[PDB]
């Protein structure tokens, strides 16, 4: 409801965290299936 | 592959949880 | 400040994540179902990996006229069977 | 105080028009050589013969040369990396033709320069500044490094290096593009974010810190006599600057702090320049851009071109003209 | 006066997170449109019909190979509409045809113009002089003719920028190719202000940050600064000795400085738009004429503006077939342009 | 004290919203396979 | 052996990741130090223990 | 490849590597959580 | 939190590194754990490239950087560079990757639990970059240290087992080293080599018995370095050239590792004795020089007259003088004349290349190692895509060679950057102007005008 409850390093943490999964998975897909030159 | 993804869980949270016990028992961060 | 609240007031509780946990997580599952049922292809138009050629076929097929460009795109996706 | 004192003190004066000092003392005869050269090579040098197979490339201006076409052509591929000074030529005529003022001039240039370098260190220190002006000035140095020593030692010859010449810029660029794909590489990609970045920071900032000029004339005077050289108080307004820019984008984009704000300014074109260097000097051990050729196939397995297989058809006419009379065997291996 | 007008004035320049303006009801929907058009077609839409290639992440594309591509050459010019006689308001043929080309490069030319006309409304409403705006002259002239101006004097919007990373790679490699454009006088300028302009960054930011006052005890010194001060940050005197002694000249004058630092690149960029517009009717600085005629007459006359002209040819020849589709080329391979051996 | 529908929120979400979307149409991408 | 081996190799990992997050959350935690340094001693030599068995073991199933 | 005996354990080896760059990570997450100070 | 935020300690938390410079306990576990890091580093990768390592196929087709380190000094390779035994790479990964364990053991607990400045609590172990003694001591301490290890690699070459020898007699094979070359002539020589073509500086050494003496020399130079640094204090010159602050110390040993990075770029570019062609890939040169000798081979099979055949230019087509004279392969190689391998020197005579031994004396094995190497050019993208950068994705392929080459230019050369950035600002900090002009003694008002 109000401002604070969780702290602002966890929300990076986990935030940061999401980014580099996604990117990461990005660069897999570019090793396989479509655009993997296979 | 779903194996070394579990790895890369747990390993790779042990960093944080570090951080996050000590921030709950106000240890000497 | 301009009177609006500040976004880490925001972010940081608990409210903004009991209806963000719910939010964000369906559009992105929304947005899967979109290319995972196919939809994405029929909407924009874009060929499936076994609709670029016909099976023996190896020319593009390039648009050549612009009032009759509709049709001929249309000739193009017949010919694919 | 004897000679030696006398001459230290006069070396490292802050009184001289110029700074000497002992970075100094290599760096006037350095560039001094190199300038020379330079000059008299431009003007009238006759043709070298850049590849190794007797086929002379004509720089000068006496020589059929106009300022855009001409060029102090790189030393002979039949010399590749070894050390040729005027004393290993049986004649001029002979160092001439194979290309020996390139040698002299970047040898003393690089030299002389990185003693300018060292130059902007020293006399920050006899003034009490801060001393990182010369860390910027790494930036364009490292890069006519890369040009000029590191891509030759990788390839295995000064025939390779940049032609000191608008046109054989040119072509040095061209060739590169062709045998590394330098486009796709990231670093260069970085390179450009860094001057064109850096050119839209440098006109961002004139045109905030122009905008906010605070009165001080009147409409017949120019308004840069409202400035005193030496004055104690700022000449803009920062707070309306940054009132203007904040709004224009939101508060929280820019900045209030003109500490921070110049620092900015110095690291955005100072790194991406860095790696702009790094590029040529990674690619100068083949280490190249991104290949994606033939990366789309469908399902029966023909190739879906991409914009990066007509790059490649480009790439493929550069690389099969290049040079067209200096290759016997099927791969170009440097 | 405080009628619906002034009453709407009011709230469109309500002191906000974000400004809107008057100017924002021209530039929010024209650079959102824009934006959201490109990333639209970059994740979802081929170039399949119009180039024969595959261009977004659902093909397999990667960030640096999607784009947006122009329209089929047999298009022309054509504004392209949705309800236009092309795709008749079918949007998936519109997509198709290249729609979101004219989309993307006509909503962004209005959204230039609604930022622009934003620095203006922004200035004024401040108090400040509208400096930045003029500047953003560059960024306008340079969109303007590259954009628009130059397919407009070719044959179609097909040889406009395509807008992606490679695409663009691609531009750089064509006019290369085609235009000889490193010769450009214009082109030449246009590389002074930019990298003149980078240099100016670099060496301004540094000198500042180098001959700052002591203003705090701290050893990291950007929080001895204070936004209302009126002192001078660094010393330009000190400044003006260093440079002087190092390069010979310095600035003295801090008006003239910045005024320069905003004179370098916007005029360079300017130079450059001005040699596009050239090409855009194939008025090149392709050769120098002298030169050719030596050479045609003496087989021993070589120089580099000679050699990069044989690059040039093997530019054309290769890229053509497959860059340029509608031309339906074929060059066997006993035509093409080739050295020894490669 | 604060307000919730704001300017603001509209422009963030006009932003975020697509977003997201997209994320996960790129993500399904990469499981595709000719 | 292969059984006693595995085991011990797991108990190493196990020990080693314990280790890995107890180890700075006890020096940097205000109480209870006497009983962590205890524990930290004891995860010491019991590490130490099971490197030389894995060590030794490896001859045995290799 | 390992000797057979350290088979199971290919998933975890191919991971180690990398732990090192987790340090770097670590230090802006510790940052984070006493604000920088 | 002593001396942990920037009010306190003058340093911002992007520097917060600088706040341990006074204090030498949390310093001393800072070092350690970054030892722990490499060792750890070292470990992993080394597990990491054994796991995904098939025995049959090159190294270099496999991405490995350290397995080839290991086999150079003879553990797990047979004649030719053959796999016979993988358990050696084992052992020292594994060994390394416990010992890192023990290093990050201690480099945490003197971090973040041990005292906190160790000057009250040892005199031995205490101490203030300012004293210059103590200082040489410490670097004495390290000198020794180094030179055991420096007699280690001599150990190895000498005692147990020998190294690779890429120039062994009969093709290349594990050789004990049983003649080091102690000449001082020859030792130090290579030192006052040119660093040009043809003469390359100490990157042009060629042969074990030269490696293995210049790592005797190493040694013992560094053992009595190190006892006179123990035993002596700095010279009066000294003393005045130097600024003397930890943050000189490490600009010193900033400039020092650059220059290591540069030359060992070079080392791995263009040396081919104690980088094995074998394992690491051919270098350049030898790629290009392969290609002419394949070409070679193919064309007088066919019946050309390799010696006669000129060439489009005027040149030979495959052989023409370097110029001093030498007989070498044409084409662009002609640049890579100062290339020497041990599949091409059989067929070197006096005068360069014999024309009677390409005639009569190449041997199946020389064509197929020309053709392996030609085929293995260190070229390829940024995402492993073998050969020119025009070529077609079928191969992954980028030579360890240039992974090598190019991380250590780019680390060298940022580490240049660094020497620059704290050289500078150790001047600026012993003079007592790093935080900028004092207002009321600006230097530049007490001088003259330059006008
Ligand atoms: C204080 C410091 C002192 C400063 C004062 C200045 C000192 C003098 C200036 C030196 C400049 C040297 C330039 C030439 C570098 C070069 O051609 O280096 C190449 C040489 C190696 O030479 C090669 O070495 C080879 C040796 O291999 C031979 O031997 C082998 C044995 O296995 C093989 O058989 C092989 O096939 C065979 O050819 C051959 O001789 C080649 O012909 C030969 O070219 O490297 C080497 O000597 C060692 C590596 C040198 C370092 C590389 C320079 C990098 C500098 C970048 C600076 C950036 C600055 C940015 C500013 C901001
Ligand atoms: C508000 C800013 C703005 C601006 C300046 C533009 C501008 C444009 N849009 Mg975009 N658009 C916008 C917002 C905007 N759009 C929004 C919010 C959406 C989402 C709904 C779109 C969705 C969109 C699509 C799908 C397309 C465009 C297209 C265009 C282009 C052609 C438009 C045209 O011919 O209109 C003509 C209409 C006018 C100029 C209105 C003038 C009104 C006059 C002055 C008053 C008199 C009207 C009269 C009384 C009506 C009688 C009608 C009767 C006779 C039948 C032009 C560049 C086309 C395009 O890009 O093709 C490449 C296109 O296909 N727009
Ligand atoms: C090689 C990487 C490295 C290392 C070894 C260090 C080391 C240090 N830093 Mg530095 N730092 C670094 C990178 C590094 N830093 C980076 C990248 C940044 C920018 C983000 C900083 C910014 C920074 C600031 C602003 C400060 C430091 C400080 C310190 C010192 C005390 C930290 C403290 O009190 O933690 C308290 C932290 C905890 C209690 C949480 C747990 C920490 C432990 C060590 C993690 C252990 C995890 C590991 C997996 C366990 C293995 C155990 C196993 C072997 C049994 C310490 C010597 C401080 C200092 O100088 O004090 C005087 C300080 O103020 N650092
Ligand atoms: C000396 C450094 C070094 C070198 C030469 C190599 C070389 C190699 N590695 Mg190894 N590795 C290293 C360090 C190194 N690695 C480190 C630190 C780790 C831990 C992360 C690893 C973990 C690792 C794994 C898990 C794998 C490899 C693999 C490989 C091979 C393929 C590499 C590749 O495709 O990169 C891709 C290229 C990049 C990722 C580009 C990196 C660009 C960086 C970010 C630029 C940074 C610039 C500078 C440092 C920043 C300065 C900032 C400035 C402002 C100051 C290649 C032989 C692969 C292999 O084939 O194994 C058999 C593989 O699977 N490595
Ligand atoms: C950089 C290396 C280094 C240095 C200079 C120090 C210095 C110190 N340590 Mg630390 N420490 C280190 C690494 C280091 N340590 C490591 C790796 C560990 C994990 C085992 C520790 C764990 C540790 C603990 C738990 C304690 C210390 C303590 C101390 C202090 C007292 C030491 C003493 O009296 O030993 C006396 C010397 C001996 C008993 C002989 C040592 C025999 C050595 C180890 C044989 C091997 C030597 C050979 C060269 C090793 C090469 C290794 C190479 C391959 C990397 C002293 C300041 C104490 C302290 O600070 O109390 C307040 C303390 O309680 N250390
Ligand atoms: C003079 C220093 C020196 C030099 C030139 C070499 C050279 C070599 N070593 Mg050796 N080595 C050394 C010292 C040196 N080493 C020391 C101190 C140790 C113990 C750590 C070793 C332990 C060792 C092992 C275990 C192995 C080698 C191997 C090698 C070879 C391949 C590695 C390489 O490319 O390094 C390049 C070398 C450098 C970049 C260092 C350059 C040093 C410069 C010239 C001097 C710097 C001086 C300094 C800045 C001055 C201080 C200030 C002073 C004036 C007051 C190569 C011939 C490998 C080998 O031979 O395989 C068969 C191998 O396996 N070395
Ligand atoms: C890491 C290794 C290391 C370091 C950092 C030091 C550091 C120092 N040494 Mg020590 N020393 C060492 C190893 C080291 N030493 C070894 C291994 C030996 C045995 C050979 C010695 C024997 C020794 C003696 C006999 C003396 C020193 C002295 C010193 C002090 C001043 C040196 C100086 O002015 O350098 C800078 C060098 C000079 C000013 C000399 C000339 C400079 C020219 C430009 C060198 C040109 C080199 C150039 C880059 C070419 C490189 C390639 C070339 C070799 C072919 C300084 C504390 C002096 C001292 O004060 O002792 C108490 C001193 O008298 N050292
Ligand atoms: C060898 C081995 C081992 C070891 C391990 C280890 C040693 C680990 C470590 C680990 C770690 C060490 C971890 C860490 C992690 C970290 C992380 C995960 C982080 C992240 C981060 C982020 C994400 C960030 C974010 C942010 C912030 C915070 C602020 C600013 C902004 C940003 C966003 C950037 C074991 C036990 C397994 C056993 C077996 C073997
Ligand atoms: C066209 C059109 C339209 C419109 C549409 C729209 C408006 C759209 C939007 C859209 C959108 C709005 C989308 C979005 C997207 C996004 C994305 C897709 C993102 C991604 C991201 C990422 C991937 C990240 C990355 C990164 C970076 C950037 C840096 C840092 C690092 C990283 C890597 C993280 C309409 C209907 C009107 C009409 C018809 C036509
Ligand atoms: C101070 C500080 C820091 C840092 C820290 C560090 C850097 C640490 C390190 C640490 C370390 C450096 C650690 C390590 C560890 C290791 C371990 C724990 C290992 C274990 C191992 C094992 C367990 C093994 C196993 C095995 C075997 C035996 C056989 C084969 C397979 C396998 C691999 C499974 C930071 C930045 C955070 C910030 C704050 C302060
Ligand atoms: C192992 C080996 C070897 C050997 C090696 C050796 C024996 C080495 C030596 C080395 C050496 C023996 C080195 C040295 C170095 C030195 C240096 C690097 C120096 C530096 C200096 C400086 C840096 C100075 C500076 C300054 C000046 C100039 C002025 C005044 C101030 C001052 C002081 C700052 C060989 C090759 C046989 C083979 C392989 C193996
Ligand atoms: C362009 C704007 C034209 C406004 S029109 C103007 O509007 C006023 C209220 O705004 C009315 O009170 C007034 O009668 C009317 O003439
Ligand atoms: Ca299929
Ligand atoms: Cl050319
Ligand atoms: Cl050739
Ligand atoms: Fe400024
Ligand atoms: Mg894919």
């Amino acid at each position: 409801s109000e401002g604070g409850r969780i702290p602002l390093w966890i929300v990076a943490t986990v935030a940061g965290m999401g980014v580099i999964v996604i990117v990461g998975l990005f660069f897999y897909g570019a090793y396989a299936g479509l655009g993997s030159s296979l | 592959v779903i194996a070394q993804l579990t790895m890369i869980a747990m390993i790779g949270i042990a960093g944080p949880m570090i951080i996050f016990l000590l921030a709950v028992r106000r240890g000497n961060l | 400040t301009t009177g609006e609240r500040p976004f880490s007031d925001i972010i940081t509780s608990v409210r903004y994540w009991v209806i963000h946990s719910i939010t964000i997580p369906a559009l992105f599952i929304a947005g899967w179902l979109f290319v995972s049922t196919g939809l994405a292809y029929d909407v924009f138009g874009t060929p499936r990996p076994d609709s670029y050629y016909a099976q023996e076929q190896r020319s593009i097929p390039l648009v050549t006229d612009r009032f009759e460009a509709k049709q001929q795109v249309e000739t193009f996706l017949e010919q694919l069977k | 105080a004897n000679l030696w004192e006398r001459f230290c003190n006069w070396v490292t004066s802050t009184d001289n028009r110029l700074y000497v000092g002992w970075f100094g003392v290599i760096m006037i005869p350095t560039l001094l050589a190199a300038t020379i050269c330079f000059v008299i090579a431009f003007i009238a040098a006759p043709p070298v013969d850049i590849d190794g197979i007797r086929e002379p490339v004509s720089g000068s201006l006496l020589y059929g040369n106009n300022i855009i076409t001409g060029a102090v052509v790189p030393s002979s591929n039949a010399i590749g990396l070894h050390f040729y000074p005027i004393w290993e030529a049986a004649s001029l005529d002979e160092w001439l033709y194979n290309g020996g003022p390139y040698q002299l001039i970047i040898f003393h240039f690089l030299l002389g320069a990185s003693c300018y370098m060292g130059r902007q260190w020293e006399l920050s220190y006899r003034l009490g500044m801060r001393p990182w002006i010369c860390v910027a000035y790494s930036a364009p140095l490292a890069s006519a490094f890369a040009v000029f020593l590191i891509y030759p030692i990788g390839q295995g010859s000064f025939s390779d290096g940049m032609p000191l010449g608008i046109s054989g810029t040119f072509n040095f660029m061209i060739v590169f593009q062709a045998e590394h794909n330098i486009l796709m590489h990231p670093f260069h990609q970085l390179g450009v974010a860094g001057v064109f970045g850096g050119a839209l920071f440098c006109a961002m900032h004139g045109s905030l810190v122009t905008s906010s000029l605070i009165r001080e004339t009147t409409e017949t005077e120019s308004a840069n006599y409202g400035y005193k050289f030496g004055q104690e108080e700022e000449t803009y307004n920062i707070v309306a600057a940054h009132g203007y820019f904040g709004r224009l984008i939101f508060q929280y984009a820019s900045f209030n702090n003109s500490r921070s704000l110049h620092f900015f300014l110095a690291a955005w074109p100072v790194v991406g320049v860095w790696f702009a260097a790094l590029g040529i000097s990674t690619m100068a051990f083949n280490l190249n851009g991104f290949n994606f050729n033939h990366s789309v196939i469908d399902a029966k397995g023909n190739v879906i071109n991409t914009w990066a297989d007509i790059i490649n058809r480009a790439n493929l006419g550069m690389e099969v003209m290049h040079e067209r009379n200096a290759h016997n065997f099927p791969l170009d291996l440097a | 006066e405080r009628g619906w007008f002034d009453i709407l004035d009011d709230w469109l320049k309500r002191d906000r997170f974000v400004f809107v303006g008057w100017s924002g009801i021209l530039l929010f929907p024209c650079a959102y449109l824009a934006l959201g058009g490109w990333l639209t077609g970059t994740t979802f839409v081929t170039s399949w019909y119009t180039h024969g290639l595959a261009s977004s992440y659902l093909e397999g594309c990667n960030f640096l190979t999607v784009a947006v591509s122009t329209p089929a050459n047999s298009m022309g010019h054509s504004l392209l509409l949705l309800w236009g006689p092309e795709a008749q308001g079918d949007f998936t043929r519109w997509c198709q045809l290249g729609g979101l080309w004219t989309f993307i490069a006509l909503h962004g030319a209005f959204g230039l113009i609604g930022f622009m006309l934003r620095q203006f409304e922004i200035a004024r409403l401040v108090g400040v002089r509208p400096y930045n705006a003029i500047a953003f002259s560059a960024p306008i002239a340079v969109f303007v003719s590259v954009f628009l101006i130059y397919p407009l004097g070719q044959s179609s919007w097909f040889f406009a920028p395509s807008f992606g990373v490679a695409a663009i790679f691609r531009f750089l490699l064509f006019f290369q190719g085609f235009h000889n454009w490193t010769l450009n006088p214009f082109h030449m300028m246009g590389v002074a202000g930019v990298l003149g302009g980078a240099l100016l960054c670099a060496i301004h930011g540094a000198t500042v940050e180098n001959t700052l006052f002591q203003d705090g005890e701290g050893a990291s010194t950007f929080r001895a600064f204070n936004p209302t001060q009126a002192e001078e940050t660094y010393s330009m005197v000190t400044a003006n000795r260093f440079w002087s002694q190092i390069f010979g000249i310095a600035f003295s004058n801090k008006r003239w400085l910045h005024f320069f630092m905003l004179f370098v690149p916007v005029t360079g960029l300017w130079m450059s738009a001005i040699g596009v517009v050239g090409l855009a009717l194939n008025l090149r600085s392709y050769d120098f004429i002298s030169q050719e005629i030596r050479a045609a007459e003496d087989p021993e006359f070589e120089t580099f503006y000679t050699k990069n002209l044989l690059l040039n040819e093997g530019i054309r020849a290769w890229m053509a077939p497959q860059d340029q589709p509608h031309e339906n080329f074929v060059f066997p391979e006993e035509v093409l342009p080739r050295g020894n051996a490669l | 004290s604060y307000p919730i529908f704001t300017v603001r929120w509209v422009a963030v979400h006009t932003l975020a919203v697509p977003t997201i979307f997209f994320l996960g149409a790129i993500a399904a991408m990469q499981f595709i396979q000719r | 052996m292969t059984i006693l081996f595995q085991l011990a190799l797991a108990a190493l990992v196990i020990l080693s990741f314990v280790m890995v997050i107890g180890v700075p959350v006890a020096y940097a935690s205000p109480q209870d130090w006497d009983r962590s340094k205890q524990l930290i001693f004891l995860g010491s030599g019991l590490w130490i223990a099971l490197v030389l068995v894995v060590g030794v073991l490896n001859f045995f199933v290799v | 490849k390992l000797p057979e005996a350290y088979a199971i354990f290919d998933p975890l080896v191919d991971v180690l590597p990398v732990i090192p760059v987790l340090f770097l990570a670590l230090a802006f997450v510790w940052q984070a959580a006493v604000g920088f100070r | 939190a002593t001396n942990r935020d920037q009010e306190s300690s003058g340093f911002a938390w992007w520097a917060g590194n600088a706040r341990l410079i006074n204090l030498s306990g949390k310093l001393l576990g800072a070092h350690v754990a970054h030892a722990g890091l490499i060792v750890f580093w070292a470990g992993a990768m080394t597990l990491f490239e054994l796991a995904h390592f098939i025995p049959e196929k090159p190294m270099y087709e496999q991405g490995l950087i350290l397995i080839p380190h290991i086999a150079t000094l003879g553990w797990g390779v047979g004649p030719g560079g053959e796999v016979v035994d993988t358990f050696p790479f084992f052992v020292v990964g594994v060994v390394h990757l416990i010992s890192s364990a023990v290093l990050g053991f201690g480099g945490v607990y003197h971090a973040i639990r041990g005292p906190e400045t160790l000057e009250e609590y040892s005199s031995f172990f205490g101490y203030d970059w300012k004293d210059k003694n103590k200082m040489t001591t410490i670097l004495g301490f390290h000198l020794i240290v180094l030179g055991i290890g420096a007699l280690l690699l001599v150990a190895k070459a000498m005692f147990f087992g020998g190294l690779y020898d890429t120039w062994a007699p009969g093709g290349g094979d594990v050789r004990v080293i049983t003649n080091p070359t102690l000449d001082p002539r020859v030792i130090f020589g290579y030192l006052l080599k040119s660093p040009f073509g043809g003469e390359g500086w100490i990157v042009s050494v060629n042969n074990l018995e030269d490696v293995v003496g210049g790592h005797i020399w190493i040694g013992l130079i560094c053992i009595a370095g190190g006892i006179w640094h123990i035993l002596t204090t700095p010279f009066g010159w000294a003393r005045r050239a130097f600024i003397w602050s930890g943050e000189a110390y490490l600009s010193y040993s900033l400039g020092a590792l650059s220059m290591m990075g540069f030359i060992a770029t070079c080392f791995v570019w263009f040396n081919n004795t104690v980088y094995p062609s074998e394992f690491y890939g051919p270098t350049g040169p030898e790629a290009s020089q392969a290609q002419a000798m394949t070409f070679l081979i193919r064309d007088q099979k066919l019946g050309a007259n390799v010696g006669s055949a000129q060439g489009p230019t005027g040149l030979g087509k495959y052989l023409m003088r370097s110029p001093t004279g030498e007989i070498i392969f044409g084409g662009e190689t002609m640049r890579f004349w100062d290339f020497r391998g041990p599949w091409l020197e059989p067929l070197r005579g006096p005068n360069g290349l014999d024309l009677n031994k390409i005639k009569n004396d190449i041997q199946p094995w020389q064509e197929r190692r020309a053709a392996e190497y030609m085929t293995h050019a260190p070229l390829g993208s940024l995402n492993s895509v073998g050969g020119v950068a025009t070529e077609i994705n079928s191969v992954n392929f980028v030579s360890p060679r240039s992974w090598l080459a190019t991380s250590h230019f780019v680390l060298a050369f940022f580490f240049l950057v660094g020497h620059l950035w704290h050289a500078g600002r150790a001047r600026a900090a012993a003079a007592g102007f790093e935080k900028g002009i004092d207002r009321e003694s600006e230097p530049v008002l007490s001088m003259p005008s330059l006008d």
